């Protein structure tokens, strides 16, 4: 994750079955989806407008599926990366490496 | 064999072809080559003359025996080459000179300086004409 | 978003669980046999008991073997250098 | 008007 | 992606090739210097006056070498090429394939397993021609080639 | 037996020491230390992928993101990494003309051997990069 | 290799430093030939023989005057109390306190 | 028999001293430190 | 009417 | 617990049975209870 | 009228 200042900030591990990868017979990288099931309390405040505004009551201890997509881009050869919830892209989750 | 059937033949060739290209100088044509498994031997018999030699180390105020003469005869008994090895008489002259002319300049040097620093500051005056000099001033 | 993510990202991810399916199965094998706990199943959950293996080498191995790889790929000592071209930067100062 | 030892200790560069 | 391959009934074969692979990469591509560019002593000096010149010489090309070493540290070359001595000691053939380099950047030689290309050679020993398969996808291709 | 036997190729593979400890019998330390050796060694066998697959993006991406933030200085952009089990080896070069500098020392009086000529070579034969080891001119 | 084998012969030639028979320069040259290294440069021109020489001298010359000069201008500050106080006003030091 | 298999892995899986001592025959030093650093080393994935 | 070395012990530092 | 000046201030242990964690899959502590059997004597005045 | 050594075996501060 991106650095804040001085804060703790552990990398975070995904095992084989929390994400997928897909890559050509010439070993590049395509795509790489990472599902995190965190709680509606637990969620980052920008993903958590995503779920309410999207409608419905969540419990605090209600987990929420969070996919986030990194991805080839056609254009510059960069991937683009967005989270996605419930079938609907995070504002403000869209980004490039 | 394959000293003879393939090393020597394989130097032969390789002396001809860098001749030809200038890779290497031209041989004065009396050069001949043995493929030896050499240098090594001549370094070999070397240090064992320095080792002998240092034998004769302890004995170096000796009154009686000449130590120049035993020198030679352990360099003959190992059979190297003793052209240049013993200082010419005038070669001994040289180092007898050199040695003189070495400390003629350290004391020299030591002397000279001594004076030139005690003349410069003889006396205030003349102390102003070393600053004047080297490009200093007195009045700072 | 086109190309890649038109299907969107649950859409690609459930696509290509099927297949990593394979290296899941393999790693479920390789967990039975070495250290039950190290990959569960996605089934397992708090209340699935891990039985301990027959044989002890694989959990001593694979123990052993990310001990020895931690070491090695990361020591106290610096494991990463950062090198300046040595002619790039001859051409850069005096 | 020259005395030959370089002044070093006290005088100034000019 | 779906296929098991069963672990041999003998452990020689894994235990021989893996210990073959690292020591050929140990004498091979030591941490030291593994090559050095020598200048024929003749020629040098033929061309310089005085032997300070051709102490020079050296440094300039041991600092040569030194950036081959360098660069080929800072490309994983050494996990290329052991890659590429295992695949000897199996296959007794491998590609190997050393892109152009773009300024400073990440630029590792590409491995071409025997299944990935095709040489002919003739009973002289010279390379006529070798194709090499790459499988990349649409995305993945570079601008030109898409 | 048969486990016995499984097991011992089994923990070759996995690196164990009970792999040199044997099945049984007595054994030696010098034999231990070189079998040992061959442990090691295939242990880079393992790892070489992990430097790639592992260690450089690790590196790769923690340098872009400690610039953005400004935790280390911006790079001066020809600045490449190489991950390596590096400044040891430039150590151990460093450590090996300093020795054989030091056998240099007995004959700092020598008046034949051309001593700044002899230290160049045994740093060009080390390898290090000699610009500035030697005092300039100027310098002494 | 060939480099430290040289200097460990040339080593063992350090006991007949002082040997007035041997000529240990043609020995060193022997000795670095049989070992193969290229021995040009190796040993000193008598150009180079001859600067080492002056440069000890002038080691000596240069250090001995340093010496001499410092003594000689003390002794001038402190000949007398009112060169005494000349030397204050140059450093830039005052006698009255 | 199978009492000392089991008493043995387990005491490698749990450190004991019992290991580099094993069960019975004679026992050389230097193995001893070797093996004793393997215990150490697997020391370190407990705590990680 | 100048002296050349520096003078230290009691000198005011004027 | 929170020090009060240079007193003797020994930290709480809790056995797994005198206290609950609930943990989301993303591995965040969402919410934890521990349970206290502590006498009436020995409470603290604001509990007491 | 002044010398310059500091004097310390018997004399009084002041």
């Amino acid at each position: 994750p991106e650095p804040e200042g001085s804060n703790y900030n552990p990398m975070k591990l995904y095992r084989l079955s929390s994400y997928v990868v897909q890559r050509d017979a010439f070993g590049n990288v395509l795509q790489m989806v990472t599902r995190d099931q965190i709680a509606f309390g637990a969620l980052p405040e920008d993903i958590r407008k995503a779920v309410e505004g999207q409608g419905g009551e969540k419990k605090a201890d209600e987990t929420i599926d969070v996919y986030t997509h990194i991805y080839l881009d056609e254009d510059s050869g960069e991937y683009l990366r967005y989270e996605e919830v419930e079938g609907m892209e995070v504002q403000g989750s869209d980004g490039t490496y | 064999i394959l000293s003879q059937e393939l090393q020597l033949p394989l130097v032969r060739v390789l002396l001809k072809q860098l001749q030809a290209t200038q890779q290497i100088p031209e041989l004065p044509k009396e050069a001949v080559e043995p493929t030896i498994s050499g240098r090594g031997q001549d370094l070999d018999k070397l240090e064992r003359c320095v080792t002998a030699w240092a034998a004769l180390a302890p004995m170096r105020d000796d009154p009686d025996i000449n130590l120049a003469m035993i020198k030679l005869r352990i360099a003959n008994a190992i059979g190297i080459d003793t052209s240049g090895i013993l200082l010419t008489e005038e070669q001994k002259q040289q180092k007898m000179a050199q040695q003189s002319m070495q400390m003629g300049m350290d004391n020299g040097a030591a002397a000279l300086a001594q004076g030139m620093a005690a003349q410069a500051t003889a006396s205030p005056e003349a102390m102003a004409a070393a600053a004047d000099s080297v490009g200093l001033q007195p009045g700072i | 978003r086109t190309g890649l993510a038109e299907d969107g990202a649950k859409s690609v991810y459930e696509r290509l669980k099927n297949d990593r399916a394979p290296y899941e199965t393999r790693a479920q094998n390789c967990a039975q046999y070495t250290i039950p706990s190290l990959f569960p199943k996605d089934s397992d959950n708090a209340s699935t008991d891990y039985q301990t293996p027959w044989q002890a080498v694989g959990a001593r191995g694979l123990n052993n073997l990310a001990s020895k790889l931690m070491l090695a790929l990361f020591p106290m000592q610096t494991w990463m250098r950062l090198t300046i071209s040595e002619y790039e930067a001859k051409q850069l100062l005096s | 008007c020259f005395s030959p030892k370089i002044k070093t200790p006290k005088m100034d560069t000019n | 992606a779906s296929t098991d391959y069963q672990t041999p009934w003998q452990a020689v074969g894994a235990r021989g090739l893996n210990n073959l692979a690292s020591k050929l990469m140990l004498a091979l591509f030591p941490m030291q210097t593994w090559m050095r560019l020598t200048i024929s002593e003749y020629e040098a000096k033929q061309l310089l006056s005085d032997p300070d010149g051709l102490a020079k010489v050296d440094e300039g090309l041991s600092m040569v070498e030194r950036i081959i070493m360098n660069y080929i540290e800072s490309n994983s070359y050494r996990v290329t090429l052991f890659e590429a001595l295992k695949q000897l000691v199996v296959a007794g053939n491998v590609l190997l394939y050393l892109p152009e380099p773009e300024g400073s950047n990440y630029n590792p030689m590409k491995l071409y397993r025997l299944s990935s290309y095709v040489v002919q050679r003739d009973a002289f020993g010279n390379v006529l021609q070798m194709v090499t398969r790459d499988q990349i996808a649409f995305g993945a291709l570079p601008e030109d080639i898409r | 037996a048969v486990s016995d036997a499984i097991e011992a190729r089994l923990s070759f593979a996995f690196m164990l020491n009970s792999a040199v400890q044997r099945t049984g019998e007595r054994v030696t330390a010098e034999e231990i230390r070189y079998v040992a050796s061959e442990l090691e060694d295939t242990l880079g066998g393992v790892y070489s992928i992990l430097s790639q697959e592992l260690q450089l993006p690790l590196v790769r991406v923690l340098l872009k993101q400690l610039q953005a933030t400004q935790q280390i200085p911006e790079l001066p952009k020809e600045a490449v990494e190489p991950t390596i089990s590096g400044r040891g080896q430039d150590l151990d070069k460093l450590e090996r003309c300093v020795t054989a500098w030091a056998a240099l020392a007995p004959m700092r009086d020598d008046p034949d051997i051309n001593l700044a000529m002899i230290k160049l070579r045994i740093a060009n034969a080390i390898g290090i990069d000699t610009s500035g080891i030697l005092l300039t001119e100027e310098q002494k």
